[PDB]
RNA sequence: AGAGAGGGAACCCACU
């Protein structure tokens, strides 16, 4: 976490921009300092000594700055905030010290360390359990009116915003679905920031692959099996109406979590939830169209498999499916927010600072308590 | 146009006839924006203080009174854009409203507040 | 009138006073030990 | 609120009115006495 | 017509938002980019938020983008409503003031001398300060000899005195204040600050008469109460009906023999009976004493109110007697017989005879 | 918590080797808290790129280059779940990524392959998060781990031949949860590669040691598999509560509540992970001399009959300790706490106590006998209104904890994170098995 | 021989 993650968070950060003559922020390369008490002097601060004193065995962070308003101006080690070190860990005082050394600080070697000293109390970070991102699972909502629902918790790794889970849910209505022409059961798609269910021919549509072919080539990979195109059928019947990859968009940007104003400023909405909330682990690029279209097309392959029985349910409590978020994880997760947090207090401070007309004092802008 | 704005919040005065909100210095160095002509109070701060109001309520930053009911109400829609005050507290001299009835331009009172 | 604290890592011993900032005279250690009391202490041996 | 007050497992009706705490009363660990009759407890010094 | 729209602010900053909008409108007037509201409204004493005078919402949006004093109401407005849009520009409205400002904030001043300048004005005060002991309050009189003992920013000439941040008093302080830094309308000042420097009580239940009209000799108990044209509803004797009468009609006229308390004057506070009811001269007897009270009818009232009108303790010991004999503890308690000796090796406190104990 | 199903708490088949079986909160948290296994090791996570790179110089076929034709009869090949393309040989590249990790040319150790044979896919993780634990690799019927590696194992310290050297060799690989679904694994190598009647003669891997399937506090239970399940979950439990030197420098910390032994010892009848627990270091408990005997009747119902005698000579006499800090708090000058020894007719509010036990400044010097209500600490608040009279600053003092008694073993004087005056004062108590 | 006590809320680990 210290050593790469960090830097990974700082590095994809946005440059934050400023618009009067422009002025753009960096943050390009961190420095972690030795935990360090002060007032007072820098001197090392032994973790016996702050536990003692109920001191926090925390490390300062440094790092670099360069601002262009162009005319760039770089400011190395500036201090962002303190953050709190475990003991035993590669940036501790007391690594790789012999038990001598450790028995003249006061300090046993049997100790493991893992801990953080927090105000003289030591805390450990309990591995938190979460089902395993990225991964297709097939479930049975018995309850629901879904016979068969897929889902896949995406999240792209180094990437500030959360995972964001889609579902691929087929309708069950085992018979008739309450009408007299609804025969066979429709799969439907749950996709993020949209509230209603979208069919799932309806994405592909809007994903740029017209042809019903086409869509039938991404979902099912043989052609010589008739069985189970004639269970996605009914599905691909639904959405016969919608041809187009501008009526499919727009159909996508109805019912959305932030309705659309007019067919404009809708198409660019759908067009944003299909970029960047569904499957970002496979891309958020303007070329990603195919390779989105390929894995959705495994999640309703995959769901259809299920509801052939060829391949059996996925299992919840199944530990293949599942991930131990340690210290790094939830340190990382945590410092995500609060970085973003300190970012937005800077914009707030030059907002402020630039409407006056004068240059803002970035040591006055980046405060530390935010992040500390 | 900005020569009619007020620079700062300091002194801030509002004229006896149009109501007009400015700062001192720019009514002793500009006079009246829109009826100076007919009050003659640049080139002298004792007309200033005589025609202007050290008491006023409520502004209104009217942009187009071609086209504003507000300008309707206050009857300020002849007039230039500018700042306005909604109350105003002060009353020139007989001299002045004779003055200016002569010259055919009777003194509505701007003070349009419910006094109890 | 004074009381007597051992200098925590110093383990030399210093005055101190009331309403004195805690710091040693070696090398400023923050941590004082208070010495031993000075009346009698009796222990059954059971 | 004043309805948080009272509607809980921990507000007047259950938690103070039904079930409160009450002077003259005792808690320690039981151990067992066959030496003594089946309607009498051993009640420590310090507690009588 | 267009209408106005309300658009939060930054509190404290509405005339400067409005000041800035103008200029941001003379600005871009000429410019591909216009701003298509009509007026901006920031009144005098509604703090918070501003208006603005549009027929639409979306012209609002697009003529407040880049104020960073309305980001509050940036993505949505509300609109004032028809009927209430004449509300919006609707404006209410020797002697004695109470300064605005510092510590002497709404404090009764006597204006000594009024400047003919017409910016500041001789005020007579009562000091709020601690004559520099505490800071490194209330009224109290100016001890000039307390000053100059402690000293500090002080300046004597006789009864005359300069003091903590050009402070000037006499004998009493006298210090110029702005005409603008103090309320001259609507400060009456009392008795006690006359020291320093009608009326309608009509409470429910009371008997009242009525001494003029149509309606004459009618007593009746209170029920409501209205300021100054009351329009009572007394509940007269033999009659179910309301009637109406106001205060000046009224008279707090009581029978002899009841509950009677005043209310001000030099009587208050005591309570007891009236005897004999004249024309205006009420006389009464109290509960307290029995000396004559004469009142006024108006200064009576019915209220059915009572009136008011050891050396071994703390000392490490030695049994040196007995079965405990050689321990050493600390007497706890003590008697004159016996004393409680909290043991220095047990976990056990207990209590030995005083002729057992020998002291260290 | 409180939930009536039964599927998130229960001991599923994949918690083998991971987790520890036994050890659990036996309250309303049964199965939902778990603690790790011995061996079992989180997967830290690298970068993907270099497995993409690998990939790319094979012939993997990109998504972004092929026809939907060919797709169906290869195998789709997944890293960390985003599908980067088909290849058409499934073997002889699983045997060359294998190959690879056992060897660590490119492909960290922690990264894992999982070859989905009955449908046609490969995919492979590189997540931070996975829970893995190092298995043998047996090539034939025959382990990797020969006798060279013993002896070059056994002179450590000599010829540097560390773990992670055994780990290069490709004798020893890490295997997670999902290599585990599609893995034929050895119990232990003398039964089950010698030629019998045969299971499966088909083994992949080889576990190093069955006993490392239990966590921590389940591997200093003797004979774990002769007791019962709930009887090995409540040892877990009363494990991580047994008295004991919980660490070597307790003179130093000045820890609340903290329960030491006079003598603690091994056990008698020890394992073999608790030297690597380092559970004969810094035990908890004495080897005692029972009888299971039905006698006078006081070991009636789960309870023991004790030895006075023994008692007397050490037998279990522990010590506790408890710490008390206390700062003073420089503020607006309306309540001000400082350290001092309160005095009766100066300070208000002083509560009935001996305050002289308190030396010059406030402070109990260690080596002082207090009891319940006795004060140990002498600190006195002002009062703002000592001038709004001849009774000045209030008493507010913390007591030694009531009911509980002993000396005061040492007491330390500091300044806290605000540079006030700060105190930690921590009281012994020896306490006499009863 | 000078005699009473207060905090309060929140969240973790265990105990039967
Ligand atoms: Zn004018
Ligand atoms: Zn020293």
């Amino acid at each position: 976490f210290i050593q790469m993650s960090v830097q990974r968070i700082v590095e994809d950060a946005p440059p934050i921009d400023l618009q009067p003559p422009r002025y753009l922020l960096k943050f390009e390369q961190i420095y972690l300092s030795k935990p360090t008490h002060w007032d007072g002097a820098p001197s090392p601060m032994m973790p016996n000594e702050a536990r003692l004193r109920n001191l926090t065995y925390s490390a300062p962070l440094y790092v670099d700055i360069t601002k262009t308003v162009q005319l760039q101006t770089q400011h190395q080690k500036t201090f962002i905030g303190k953050i709190p070190i475990m003991l035993r860990s590669t940036y501790c005082l007391l690594n790789g010290l012999t038990d001598r050394d450790l028995c003249e600080l006061n300090e046993c070697p049997l100790d493991p360390g893992g801990y953080f000293i927090i105000n003289g109390s030591e805390k450990v970070l309990i591995a938190q359990e979460k089902m395993a991102t990225n991964t297709v699972y097939v479930f049975a909502k018995k309850d629901s009116k879904y016979a068969y629902t897929g889902e896949c918790r995406s999240c792209l790794e180094n990437s500030s915003r959360p995972t964001s889970t889609i579902w691929v849910s087929m309708l069950a209505r085992g018979g008739q679905g309450a009408k007299k022409s609804a025969i066979g059961q429709r799969i439907v798609a749950t996709l993020p920031y949209i509230k209603q269910e979208v069919p799932i021919i309806i994405v592909f549509r809007a994903l740029g692959f017209v042809s019903d072919r086409d869509i039938l080539e991404h979902i099912i990979y043989d052609f010589e099996d008739p069985e189970m195109m004639e269970m996605v059928k009914p599905s691909l019947d639904e959405a016969f109406v919608i041809q187009e990859q501008n009526v499919a968009l727009n159909f996508i940007g109805s019912r959305g979590a932030k309705p659309g104003v007019t067919k404009e400023k809708r198409i660019k909405y759908a067009k944003e939830v299909l970029q960047k909330e569904m499957l970002p682990h496979v891309g958020v690029s303007d070329f990603c169209e195919t390779k989105k279209a390929y894995f959705l097309g495994y999640m309703v392959h995959r769901l259809l498999l299920a509801a052939l029985g060829r391949r059996e349910l996925d299992d919840r409590d199944h530990y293949g499916n599942k991930r131990l978020d340690l210290a790094g994880p939830l340190l990382a997760f945590l410092f995500r927010g609060m970085f973003k947090n300190l970012l937005k207090e800077v914009r707030i401070y030059a907002q402020k600072f630039i409407d006056r007309g004068k240059d803002f004092n970035l040591e006055l802008a980046i405060k530390t308590r935010i992040i500390s | 146009a900005l020569e009619t704005v007020p620079k700062d919040l300091r002194h801030l005065r509002a004229c006896l006839l149009c109501s007009l909100v400015k700062t001192i210095d720019q009514f002793e160095y500009d006079g009246c924006d829109n009826c100076d002509a007919y009050l003659q109070m640049k080139g002298n701060r004792e007309m200033v203080y005589d025609c202007t109001s050290s008491s006023f309520d409520g502004i209104i930053a009217m942009m187009s009174p071609e086209d504003s009911w507000v300008s309707k109400w206050q009857r300020v829609s002849n007039f230039k854009p500018g700042v306005y005050a909604v109350s105003v507290t002060g009353r020139l001299p007989q001299g002045i409203v004779r003055e200016l009835k002569s010259r055919g331009v009777a003194y509505k009172s701007r003070d349009t507040a419910i006094k109890t | 009138q004074p009381m007597i604290y051992i200098c925590g890592e110093c383990h030399t011993e210093n005055e101190i006073k009331s309403r004195d900032p805690i710091r040693c005279r070696e090398c400023g250690y923050r941590i004082m030990y208070k010495k031993r009391t000075k009346r009698l202490v009796v222990f059954d041996a059971r | 609120s004043l309805k948080q007050r009272l509607k809980g497992k921990e507000g007047r009706v259950r938690g103070n009115l039904m079930g409160k705490r009450v002077d003259f009363s005792a808690r320690t660990v039981i151990t067992p006495d066959p030496n003594l009759s089946i309607d009498q407890v051993g009640v420590p010094r310090s507690i009588a | 017509d267009p209408n106005l729209w309300t658009v939060k602010c930054k509190i404290g900053e509405e005339r400067a938002t409005a000041i800035s909008l103008m200029r941001k409108f003379i600005a871009y007037q000429f410019t591909d980019t216009p701003l298509q509201i009509k007026s901006v409204v920031a009144p005098e004493h509604v703090k918070g938020y501003i208006y603005v005078e549009a027929y639409k919402q979306t012209h609002v949006k697009q003529a407040i983008e880049g104020v960073g004093n309305l980001r509050l109401g940036y993505w949505n407005q509300q609109m004032v409503p028809i009927k209430e849009m004449t509300d919006v520009l609707k404006v209410v409205k020797k002697s004695w003031v109470r300064l605005k400002r510092g510590i002497y904030k709404d404090d009764i001043a006597q204006v000594d001398y009024v400047e003919p300048s017409q910016n500041t004005i001789s005020l007579k005060m009562i000091p709020r300060i601690d004559y520099d002991r505490i800071k490194a309050p209330p009224q109290r009189l100016f001890d000039a000899e307390k000053i100059r003992s402690l000293g500090g920013d002080v300046a004597s000439d006789g009864d005359f005195l300069i003091f903590e941040g050009n402070r000037y008093s006499r004998k009493f302080l006298f210090k110029s204040f702005a005409m603008s830094a103090v309320i001259t309308e609507g400060v009456k000042p009392t008795l006690s600050e006359l020291e320093k420097f009608r009326e309608h009580n009509f409470q429910p239940g009371d008997n009242v008469e009525v001494c003029e009209g149509e309606l004459i000799n009618l007593q009746g108990k209170i029920l409501s109460v209205d300021g100054n044209k009351i329009t009572i509803m007394p509940k007269h004797e033999d009659l179910k009906d309301m009637l109406e009468f106001p205060a000046q009609e009224l008279r707090k006229y009581f029978k002899m023999g009841d509950h009677v308390k005043v209310i001000a004057g030099r009587f208050e506070g005591d309570t007891g009976l009236i005897v004999r009811v004249e024309e205006n001269f009420v006389i009464l007897f109290s509960d307290l004493t029995m000396h004559e009270l004469k009142v006024l009818p108006r200064d009576l009232q019915l209220c059915s109110e009572t009136a008011s009108g050891n050396e071994l303790i703390g000392q490490t010991v030695r049994i040196s007697q007995g079965p405990y004999k050689g321990y050493i503890g600390v007497v706890k308690d003590a008697t004159e017989s016996t004393a409680r000796v909290e043991l220095h090796s047990t976990c056990q406190t207990i209590s030995v005879d005083r002729q057992r104990l020998t002291t260290v | 918590r409180d939930g009536k199903l039964a599927k998130p708490r229960q001991l599923h088949n994949t918690l083998w080797g991971m987790v520890c079986p036994a050890e659990t909160p036996e309250g309303h948290a049964v199965g939902l808290v778990k603690n790790l296994a011995l061996m079992a090791y989180i997967s830290v996570g690298s970068q993907p790129s270099p497995i993409l790179e690998f990939l790319e110089e094979w012939s993997m076929e990109n998504l972004e280059e092929i026809s939907p034709a060919a797709i169906a009869d290869a195998t789709k090949i997944f890293v960390n779940g985003c599908w980067v393309g088909i290849h058409k040989d499934p073997e002889q590249l699983m045997n060359t990524l294998r190959k690879l990790r056992r060897q660590m040319d490119i492909i960290v150790s922690e990264v894992s392959m999982i070859r989905d044979i009955r449908e046609r896919e490969i995919r492979i993780y590189t997540d931070a998060g996975r829970i893995c634990r190092p298995l043998l690799i047996v090539e034939k019927q025959k382990l990797l781990l020969k006798k060279r590696h013993i002896d070059q194992l056994k002179e450590r310290e000599y010829n540097n031949y560390s773990w992670q050297d055994l780990v290069a060799s490709g004798v020893v690989e890490y295997i997670d949860t999902l290599e585990e679904e599609t893995v034929m694994l050895a119990m232990t190598p003398d039964d089950l590669q010698e030629k019998e009647v045969a299971y499966c003669s088909t083994y992949t891997h080889c576990e190093i040691h069955p006993s490392m399937i239990l966590g921590v506090c389940a591997s200093i239970i003797p004979f774990p598999d002769h007791n019962q399940s709930p009887r090995n979950t409540y040892q877990s439990a009363m494990g991580k509560q047994a008295m004991g030197v919980y660490i070597t420098n307790f003179h130093v910390r000045m820890d609340t509540l903290a329960h030491v032994l006079y003598y603690p010892q091994k056990p008698l009848v020890t394992t073999r992970s608790m030297e690597y627990l380092r559970f004969r270091e810094l035990p908890a408990g004495i080897n005692s001399i029972v009888a299971i005997a039905s006698y006078t009747g006081y070991n009636q119902e789960d309870s023991v009959i004790m030895n006075r005698s023994a008692v007397d000579r050490g037998f279990f006499r522990s010590v506790f300790y408890r710490s008390y800090k206390e700062q003073e708090s420089k503020k607006g000058f309306d309540q001000e706490e400082v350290f001092e020894k309160p005095t009766r007719e100066t300070c208000q509010g002083m509560r009935h106590a001996i305050y002289d036990k308190l030396d010059d400044d406030g402070l109990i010097a260690p080596g002082v006998r207090v009891s319940g209500d006795d004060v140990i600490i002498g600190k006195t608040v002002t009062l703002p209104e000592n001038e709004d009279r001849r009774y000045t600053k209030r008493d507010c003092s913390t007591f030694l904890r009531t009911s509980e008694t002993g000396i005061v073993d040492q007491v330390m004087v500091t300044l806290n994170q605000e540079g006030y005056k700060f105190c930690k004062i921590r009281v012994r108590s020896v306490r006499i098995p009863q």
